[PDB]
């Protein structure tokens, strides 16, 4: 149960694609998120009787630049916390988020990023999906692409979302093609590039630092939804994703018995153990967002409403559903993000609107 | 599919 207890608008009226909360801050440091629209981020600070305080933005120099994508982490050397940032040009950017400088850029992608994700266990592993159809790890202490999952059997339109499983051990990515696929990275192959990536310093060896070329997932599927599929997260074994069809499908690859570690490429069947419905939700790249400890679900719709599903249930399709809605909110909400501690879920819209609710 | 209403 929230209640709306502030909204503001950015003075550059683009839509915010993305936002996130900080979950590295501090004990006793204040709540703060990062929305991401137009060519900036921008980060702000939560405080009480539902302020929210204008920190400082990063513009990038180029104009035509558009952002859609932020994903914290932090330095593992010295705790702070790290903000990477992407969209249409295709350039990861690494932010300090204390001075907003851009530290340092990544660029490989044949065109746009979509997503990117941090490592659940390895804050320097980020995960990037783009339009040119792959993903790419990166490893951002020693600034080395460690894979590119990509080919023929890999996606065969832009890739949209992904996430990372709890143990960071495989990777579920989805996109325009319709397709869910899995990509293990505790392979041996893959666990010793991750190795390779952390002992290579390009000041001490004469050798580029090779990536891994993955041309084959590890299970792929075209039977859950029926168009572009835009947004996907484990929960435990057990997949979520959406498409632009007014749902959201919980699923597992194989059958109801079958082991998702057991699970072969071949692999030919889904089960479907659930699905949440809502309205007016049919144009794509709209994300839905969990809370930290994933007892709670929250997506915006085209028109502004919020639906937040309670996860806290002994099986996917008891799912309880609460809605939010505010009669000055009417754009798309394009992703929604919770504290840390569960107290505040911030709504971001195609308008340049920011919504707070309050627990 | 469009991307924005």
């Amino acid at each position: 149960s929230f209640k709306c207890v502030n909204s503001l608008k950015e003075d550059h009226n683009q839509p915010l694609f993305g936002v996130q909360f900080n979950w590295h801050s501090k004990e006793g440091d204040p709540l703060v998120f990062a929305t991401v629209g137009s060519n900036r981020v921008t980060l702000y600070e939560c405080h009480s009787q539902g302020e929210i305080r204008l920190l400082q933005s990063y513009v990038d120099a180029d104009a035509d630049e558009n952002f859609y994508t932020c994903a914290w982490t932090y330095d593992s050397n010295t705790s702070h916390p790290l903000l990477a940032v992407a969209g249409s040009r295709g350039i990861i950017r690494i932010i300090n988020p204390i001075t907003m400088q851009c530290i340092k850029h990544y660029v490989g992608h044949g065109n746009a990023i979509n997503e990117l994700k941090f490592h659940p266990r390895d804050p320097n592993l980020l995960l990037s999906v783009s339009k040119d159809h792959a993903l790419r790890l990166w490893n951002i202490q020693t600034d080395t692409l460690v894979a590119i999952f990509g080919g023929v059997e890999g996606h065969r339109d832009e890739v949209l979302s992904a996430d990372y499983d709890l143990l960071g051990e495989k990777i579920m990515s989805c996109g325009m093609d319709h397709s869910l696929k899995l990509w293990r990275i505790n392979s041996k192959r893959m666990m010793n590039a991750i190795k390779e990536s952390y002992d290579y310093n390009p000041n001490k060896t004469n050798r580029p630092f090779i990536s891994q070329k993955i041309h084959f997932p590890d299970f792929s599927t075209r039977d859950i939804h029926r168009n572009y599929v835009d947004c996907v997260r484990w929960l435990g074994d057990l997949i979520l994703s959406k498409s632009c069809e007014n749902a959201i499908v919980c699923w597992k690859p194989g059958k109801m018995e079958d082991d998702i570690d057991k699970i072969k490429p071949s692999e030919s069947n889904v089960t479907i153990l659930g699905r949440f419905d809502y309205s007016q939700c049919d144009i794509w790249y709209m994300r839905f967002s969990m809370d930290f400890w994933q007892k709670m679900l929250a997506l915006g719709n085209q028109v502004g409403k919020l639906y937040v599903w309670d996860l806290e249930v002994e099986d996917p399709h008891k799912a309880k559903c609460t809605t939010l809605t505010h009669h000055k909110c009417g754009a798309a909400i394009r992703q929604t993000s919770f504290s840390r501690d569960s107290s505040i879920l911030i709504a971001v819209c195609d308008d340049a609107s920011i919504w707070r609710w309050d627990r | 599919a469009r991307k924005s209403a």
